[PDB]
RNA sequence: ACGGAGGGGUACACCAGACGUGGAGUCUGCGGCUCAAUCUGACCAACGCGCGCACCUCACCAGGCCCGCGCGGUGGUGCAUGGCCGCUCCCAGCCCGUGGCGCGAGCCGUGCUCCAUUGCGACAACGAGCGAGACCCCGGCCGCGGGCCGCGGGACGGCCCGCAGCGGGAGGACGGCGGGGCGAUAGCAGGUCUGUGAUGCCCUCCGCCCUGGGCCGCACGCGCGCUACACUGGCGGGGCCAGCCGGCGCCCGCGAGGACGCGAGCCCCCGCCGUGGCCGGGACCGCGGGCUGGAACGCCCCCGCGCACCAGGAAUGUCUUGUAGGCGCCCGCCCCCACCGCG
């Protein structure tokens, strides 16, 4: 058979494609973190920055094109 | 220690101003009554529009008495 | 793991965005994304050079295809802006308004430049010239309010502008306030 | 003439400045702390 | 049946019975041994290997389906290591002593083995059950 | 001025009509991956001709980026031998 | 075919009935059993078969989400008529956490001290 | 601006309490002392701070290559500068056009309430804007769709009594939603040139590399912590439950850990010890067996050795619901290694 994989990090442009690959026919949200202090030297208070990277993938089976998204077939 | 801001209160004296036939006093027909473009209302969000249609509402049974 | 070829991707593209501003400086760029390159310019006549030459000289440089857009409303992007007052370093009033002029030309809520480094006398100091209505917080500083800033390497020591445009009624979403009736 | 690198080790450096120390290599990212903070906005990470 | 009776009943009369019908019966290496590496001392109670051996059939019954393996045991009968001036932790315990216990429990055709890891076979099921 | 095939081979990666250009790692294997020389036969030629003014230069993320010039590729011509 | 559930912290019991096994063990022999009198507060404050299934939290978050499946299980095969809503009112004029669920969960971490209120110490000198 | 001036508000600042710290040993930072060097920054808003020093890092010492065996330059100057951060301050504050007052510096605009310059209402002022709020993220309850994620509904001081709003009841998953993100005008000779190809002006040609040493050296005084002083406890055996998301099978070995292959602790129950620095407490030291690595001085395990400490002076800090406290678990720097920080 064959199988569709998508990724990307942004969930409306995701699920616009998601949307229109049906109009032609576990993957969970992990989240990668990064905490840093934000003062470029080590004085002051300690304050620290939290980043966050939400990425989304989809998996469709089988028997438009948008500037950010991944696909891979395997 | 609810107090409404000016921009919820402004919105609500034209609202019940331009439609005062269709506002009864109370709540759930307001709060549809907050939601028409048609009567036209731009509201960018729902609890924005809530805590305007609960000062509507408060305007209606305020003109009977 | 299929995240770690996206996010390899997403470094590649700064590293490209990087690049173009350091290099494309002299026809004003602005902003890029991968997919394949669209580059965002202002004037394509020169990205494109003559005959190309520029260009595909560009698309080898990748491999140690491009295309582009134009930018069509110049003076909302408040990015090629501060490349423009970067230009003229001309009294530093006068090309603040230049920049805000324009700004309010293309149709802008506000605007407003900042300038800091060496004016007169051994000593830093701030001027902040203004026009119209700006924004600072919430969510829709991410949205309606664009920023940009550059260091002009002057003759004496470092010199920073940033500049700011505010245009809340443009082609998009609604800022959460305006509530129109009738 | 021929003893110039024979010392083997790591020399990790940021990928943006070329810094050796506050290195972040979790995830596979290999860039400073301080590099982190403005390169951020568009490798992708955003604050919530 | 197996799931019924109060745990604590039927790993302490089953261990009695482990000293009937030449079962599993101690090695020698039981002296002088510490079940984990966490423990500061060792057990006292001189019919500690007859209900270890009871704990850790009656742990094979209850995954009847599908396999445990030794190392996953030694888990199972962790605890925190005390007396170090440092936040205390915890340690798993000691593989030799199960393993022991598994391979002779793999003799009268108690258990079988998998693809990996031990499995409650029908006879001993049964007889657990029974 | 030390060897002549690796000083043509530097020139391999230089195409005289065609489009491709140069980037470089700055390393200070130990070889370009372009041929296979070491990094620092490359380095004292690319200052050469950065001094004479064959080639422009950026530079971005510890990496030398390179384009072939209108003066560089004549100079070069009489180094290769084409029309 | 009775379908029902209860919520502690973490603990979530899945509930399964028709006309009292605990993860497969009988309900009389729940182990924490100081707290025994507790899990059978419904059976004995007011038979079937039920079939329950609670995964997640600790020991006593756990005991509660089976009070509640249990007591929300015997109130969806009576419907319609008065018994449904009295039954749940005598229920809930004994513990109404019997009925609703318990809303409260761990807030977070903030930086700068141990717990989510609990600062560092600060010193002068 | 200040007042040991009056008036009006307010916050875990106090009240009522809880938990501590300051006393013991010990980890780490600081000062001093020593040293060939023990590289350097900072004194509410410096002192587990500048993301884990065997080499590297590396700025410092003893030697030695290159161009024993301009170009660069973490050189200086943060009181020459950019940018980022901290702080005044998460305070409720700031300010424009036209009119009015004054020779002018300037002024006007700018009582009852709310967390709040949040609003009612009054006014030589009329009319706008920013900050506040709205907004974004998370989590509670319910629907349509897919196979839990992703799209919506839901709460509004809406109902009922008593007097812009303060009270008391009710229903409901939640009652005035809750925890975070963002963050005005004006400034401070805080910090950072040692994070960069940011950078002016000074000075070096102090660049790059290799071997070995130091940053950890110790009469002593301080800051943040860790572990205790026991019976509401220590020990032996058994039972069983998480979330931030996450490999473990088979043999050797007391253990630590190796050769070979494939997809939770607290707590509960049953015993033991018996008020004895005891079986509390585990620092210091003496043999062994391992792991990392080019290299232990780094870390782990085993037997033995069993310090001080009996609740801590004068002082002193934090905190109101899944909160304090107790218990453990994970990630970061990371060859090895948490008494640390983020969760
Ligand atoms: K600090
Ligand atoms: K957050
Ligand atoms: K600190
Ligand atoms: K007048
Ligand atoms: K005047
Ligand atoms: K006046
Ligand atoms: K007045
Ligand atoms: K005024
Ligand atoms: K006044
Ligand atoms: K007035
Ligand atoms: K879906
Ligand atoms: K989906
Ligand atoms: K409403
Ligand atoms: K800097
Ligand atoms: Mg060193």
């Amino acid at each position: 058979k064959y199988t569709i994989i998508v990724v990307g990090k942004d969930l409306k442009l995701v699920e616009r494609y998601v949307k229109s690959i049906v109009k032609e026919g576990r993957a969970p949200v992990r989240r990668l973190t990064i905490t840093t202090r934000k003062s470029p030297c080590g004085e002051g208070t300690n304050t620290w920055h939290r980043f966050e990277l939400r990425m989304y993938k989809r998996t469709f089976w089988v028997t438009v094109v948008i500037p950010g998204i991944q696909v891979t077939v395997e | 220690g609810k107090v409404r801001t000016k921009t919820i209160k402004r919105a609500a004296r034209k609202i019940v101003e331009n439609n005062y036939e269709s506002l009864k006093p109370k709540d759930f027909q307001n709060n549809k009554a907050i939601c028409s473009k048609r009567n036209v209302a731009i509201i960018p969000s729902k609890r924005l529009r809530n805590k305007v249609a609960g000062y509507v509402t408060t305007l209606m049974n305020r003109v009977v008495k | 793991v299929y995240y770690s070829k996206y996010l390899n991707d997403c470094i590649m593209e700064a590293e490209l965005h990087e690049f173009f501003s350091r290099e494309l400086v002299d026809a004003g760029y602005a902003s890029c994304s991968l997919c394949c390159v669209i580059i965002q310019c202002a004037e394509p006549e020169v990205v494109m050079g003559d005959n190309h030459y520029r260009l595909h000289k560009i698309e080898y440089l990748l491999a140690g295809n491009i295309w582009v857009d134009k930018i069509i409303k110049r003076g909302l992007s408040a990015e090629i802006m501060v490349d423009n007052l970067r230009a003229k370093l001309m009294p530093i009033r006068r090309a603040a308004y230049s920049i805000i002029r324009t700004a309010m030309r293309a149709g802008a809520a506000g605007c407003e430049v900042i300038v800091a480094g060496k004016l007169r006398a051994q000593r830093a100091r701030a001027n902040k010239f203004k026009e119209g209505c700006l924004i600072s917080t919430g969510h829709p500083k991410r949205i309606f309010l664009a920023e940009a800033t550059r260091h002009i390497k002057m003759r004496q020591g470092v010199i920073g502008v940033k500049v700011r445009i505010y245009n809340p009624n443009i082609r998009g979403a609604v800022m959460p306030d305006k509530i129109e009736i009738g | 003439e021929t003893e110039f690198c024979t010392h083997i080790a790591h020399k990790r450096e940021c990928r943006i400045c070329g810094n050796y120390n506050s290195v972040y290599r979790k995830y596979g990212l290999f860039i400073c702390r301080r590099c982190f903070k403005e390169n951020a906005g568009k490798i992708g990470f955003v604050k919530l | 049946s197996v799931t019924r009776v109060p745990a604590d009943v039927f790993i302490n009369s089953f261990a009695a019975h482990l000293k009937n019908r030449g079962i599993i019966k101690c090695p020698a290496f039981t002296d002088y041994v510490k079940t984990g590496v966490s423990r500061q001392y060792a057990p006292r109670d001189a019919d500690w290997f007859y209900i270890k051996a009871a704990s850790v059939i009656r742990h094979f019954y209850i995954s009847g389906s599908h396999s445990i393996g030794v190392a996953g045991l030694a888990r199972k009968y962790s605890s925190l290591q005390k007396g170090k001036t440092t936040p205390h932790h915890t340690k798993r315990a000691s593989c030799k002593v199960i393993r022991s216990i598994v391979s002779q429990f793999l003799g009268q055709k108690l258990l079988i083995a998998g693809e990996r890891g031990r499995h409650i076979s029908p006879n001993g099921r049964k007889m657990v059950e029974d | 001025m030390v060897h002549i095939p690796k000083a043509v081979y530097k020139a391999v990666y230089a195409h005289l009509y065609e489009n491709a250009s140069l980037a470089l790692k700055e390393y200070w294997d130990e070889n370009g991956k372009l041929c296979n020389p070491t990094y620092l036969h490359v380095n004292c030629i690319m200052q050469s001709l950065e001094s004479r003014g064959v080639v422009k230069d950026t530079f971005a993320w510890r990496h030398h980026y390179y384009l072939l010039t209108e003066k560089g590729e004549q100079f070069i011509r009489k180094e290769l031998d084409l029309t | 075919t009775v379908h029902t559930l209860g919520k502690k912290k973490n603990s979530v019991a899945v509930a399964f009935v028709k006309a009292i096994l605990v993860n497969n063990v009988p309900l009389a022999l729940v182990r924490p059993e100081i707290l025994r009198t507790k899990v059978s507060e419904p059976i004995m404050i007011l038979g079937l078969d039920m079939n329950i299934k609670v995964a997640g939290g600790g020991h006593v978050s756990q005991i509660y989400a089976v009070r509640q499946a249990i007591s929300r299980g015997v109130l969806a095969s009576v419907k319609d008529e008065a018994a449904r809503s009295e039954l749940r009112a005598k229920l809930v004029s004994y513990d109404r956490q019997l009925v609703v669920s318990d809303p409260r969960r761990c807030e977070a971490k903030k930086f700068g001290g141990r717990g989510a209120r609990a600062r560092r110490q600060k010193s002068y000198r």
